[PDB]
């Protein structure tokens, strides 16, 4: 009754394309990258 | 599970942390980028610390900081920028921060207070910290003071953030601190606080964290570096990790079986 | 170290400094109307046999005021608190915080979702108004009888509070809405009691229930109650029988901090 | 005779076994300045003839400045003492320098247009040294992507160093980096520290005791070749030196590498 | 302390017992007839399959052979210097390869007070520089020149003028002095240890021209000094990299010294 257990480890590989194909299946995104940083202080010129 | 009670341990011959960074603002400044603190998290990932096990906390000076200094971490560094008039400031930071103090309440204004022995302190800290001190001789009379008369009293500290005070024991003494803007408490030294650090940038090793003149011991926790460049700053405490939390230790107080020996 | 906590003891069944802390309300004091009854009190405390120095007297406002953070002073604590018939839930709440011992960590509700782990996980807000709103949250992290972008139609547990302990269905996610800017909140686990503090009732009935749970409403020897004419009457009963007040309390309790919970980030 | 190979020395515990070398002396322009004789090296050779150097073998260097004598200091001599003056606001300098001269480096090129690079050990460090060192590192991510940085803007880049003329930079080990030193002035090396050169000792000539020449924030080591004095009279410093060269040199030793038996260990 | 040298090693005639750094010195013009800018990094790619991790491989320019012989300098583990052959510079490639591959240990040679002799043929006199002008008047016993007055400099023999690099060998045991143009010159006593297994020397075209002893009755061809046919730098650098097995099997790299100079200084 043990084989259970050992075949559960052992066929663990067909995870990886269920994984494909629980992938394929996904709505994709994509983002990008995020300007950071103490942004200067610059106003408005001195009008008149 | 015997907790509050004290057994002899024998042993044989024949045989999940969080770390809190403290700096200055000054650091932040010069660093001029606001995803420093992230970088500096995947660095420590890389060096073994899980993602937002981490914390960065930010305070303005010594002054600032000096003002009842919680420390919420199983482990802590503290970067302590060296300047030479605040000498006595960092030694009382670096005194409060690396010791376990058991403090009870003061009430000037209602009993004279003596200390009982070497390990007996007064810690005064608020906004503006002023103690004036009056010892009386055994018939309850100022001794070079008049206690009805708080001019003539010995001014010790003069709005300081913190002060760590140290008067003659066995001998009672009538206070006069500012306690609108200060809080005094009469505090006695349990011994080392394992769970923080302090990285002294700059100096020449200046820090004495015991009130005894002829000691003024270096323990394994207190460290200095030369510095220039705060990125090096802290590119050095990311890569040195290892050996700064090897020489730091987990809170006795906070650990289990310090139940009922004042826990935390 | 381990103190030998894992190691045990064993007894014959047949062989043969401290301080005290006293927490009154203003109205106490306003009573009196004495400048000099602490300095009475101290010297009452001698004759019990207390030395000079080591009682002290703290005042609060109000047990409202009081909750918000309450501090353990001395080796002994010792809480006068006025009974007031609409206040019965902030009461229990107060004598909870401070004759339990609790072990907080910080909540970061605008980032995540919280559920309560067992019958001791409770969350503790206090500060100048607490408003805590829930929605919990089904399988699939929506809300039920509640819609998790719109706060409007969460569930309301408190409202202005200085002190709130929450307690939902265990096992639930919840999205909480606070008044972070005036509150904090922590996720508390009760480990146990607390014989540093006692409290005296002033007042009304028996109404304390330090135990969420509905079907256990304990009154331990540190919760004591007595009826009231006099505040001054009141002072004399608790020096006079101070003696009895310590034998039932326990100063090892005591913690280093004062605070009446162990924080860990 | 058999060289390359480490064979085991044997030697016992309970026997008893009942000049030719060469001392340089570096200082500053201000020493010279201040002593104000121009036949002071000769008759600072002449006393070390007293004390046991035969005359010619006492060589006297002058640096401008520690910023100055940072740039690459060549010391082949048998024994070299330094004497830095000590200044406030250069202490990282003087451990720099100190760390630079008392420990031995065995140095790789560094093209930092080419590779990325990674120190993959406590014993690594990049040391540059040139006119004008201005390093600026880009950590990389698994991705070859900049972490907090832009790999293709260097505005972005973290600064760790601005116009130094020495500087030993300790990034964190095991990450890659993208590198933009100002290589038309400076030069920058792949540096690994084999341990302490026993040729050089450095005499710290004012303040405190501010040395320290590890990475390593735990600890501050003061061997025996970190001396520190006090002064006033720079005739005063270089009499004590005299006086006591023999304690200087027994504080010292050879250089290790340089000994005919380190041939294929790094030397000769 | 001498890591045992003194003692002796046994060894069994029958018991089966069954990041190195590589710098490529290469003159201008290979880079200029390359005319890629990126070629140094597809060289990179390449040695990578030869096996040489990324970063481990630096490719140093030098404009001719004059100037490299000017203080060159040996940076990696296994130092590859690609030579190109010019039948009118043979003793100047012969001089840079004695430089490089036979180690050296020199010390200073102050030549305006003292006079200097060649004590045995493995002592030579090395002078490197913008340009080294040599002139040599040797002295009888009695401190007089034979051929050349010692105080008029134009009487001395000249061995070199305006050269980079010069390996000067002159009659053991016979003081002279040298009127050796300091300015833009410094000149060594240096003598030849031995063999530098670190570098190794590949001479594109040419005739098998290099004689890295001062005496005559020998010209040794080592392990370490090649020569390959070549008309494109492509093909040459793709001989190396697909060689480079080779090449490095014949060097050795526990010659590496601490110090990337050609000679051991000594004062
Ligand atoms: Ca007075
Ligand atoms: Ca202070
Ligand atoms: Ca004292
Ligand atoms: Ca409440
Ligand atoms: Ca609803
Ligand atoms: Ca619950
Ligand atoms: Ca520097
Ligand atoms: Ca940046
Ligand atoms: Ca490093
Ligand atoms: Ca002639
Ligand atoms: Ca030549
Ligand atoms: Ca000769």
């Amino acid at each position: 009754a043990s084989l259970i257990y050992r075949q559960l480890l052992t066929n663990s590989y067909t995870v990886d394309l269920s994984d494909e194909i629980q992938e394929i299946g996904s709505t994709k995104s994509q983002n990008v990258t995020i300007n950071p940083g103490p942004f200067a202080q610059t106003g408005y010129a001195p009008v008149n | 599970q015997n907790y509050g009670i004290n057994l002899p341990i024998t042993g044989s011959m024949d045989i999940t942390s969080t770390l809190c960074l403290y700096y200055p603002t000054e650091a932040a400044t010069e660093i001029n980028d606001n995803s420093w603190k992230d970088t500096l998290s995947q660095l420590f990932l890389t060096k073994g610390w899980p993602t937002g096990s981490v914390y960065f906390k930010e305070y303005t000076n010594i002054a600032s900081f000096s003002v009842d200094p919680q420390l919420y971490c199983d482990y802590n560094v503290v970067l302590m920028k060296y300047d030479a008039t605040l000498q006595l400031d960092m030694s009382e930071l670096a005194d409060l921060i690396l010791n376990e103090w058991l403090c009870n309440p003061m009430d000037i204004t209602l009993y004279y207070y003596q200390q009982t022995d070497e390990a007996n302190k007064w810690i005064s800290m608020g906004s503006s910290c002023t103690i004036k001190v009056c010892p009386l001789n055994t018939q309850t009379l100022g001794i070079g003071c008049l206690t009805t008369d708080a001019t003539t009293f010995e001014e010790v500290a003069t709005a300081e953030k913190l002060v760590i005070t140290d008067v003659v024991d066995g001998v009672n003494h009538k206070l006069d601190v500012t306690t609108a803007t200060c809080t005094i408490r009469n505090c006695k030294k349990l011994g080392p606080r394992e769970n923080v650090a302090v990285i002294q940038v700059g100096g020449s090793d200046i820090l004495d964290i015991t009130a005894d003149p002829t000691t003024a011991p270096q323990t394994e926790r207190m460290m200095r570096i030369n510095w220039k460049k705060w990125w090096q700053v802290f590119y050095t405490v990311v890569d040195y990790v290892d050996q700064i939390i090897q020489v730091m230790s987990k809170r006795s107080r906070s650990l289990n079986s310090a139940a009922f020996y004042y826990r935390v």
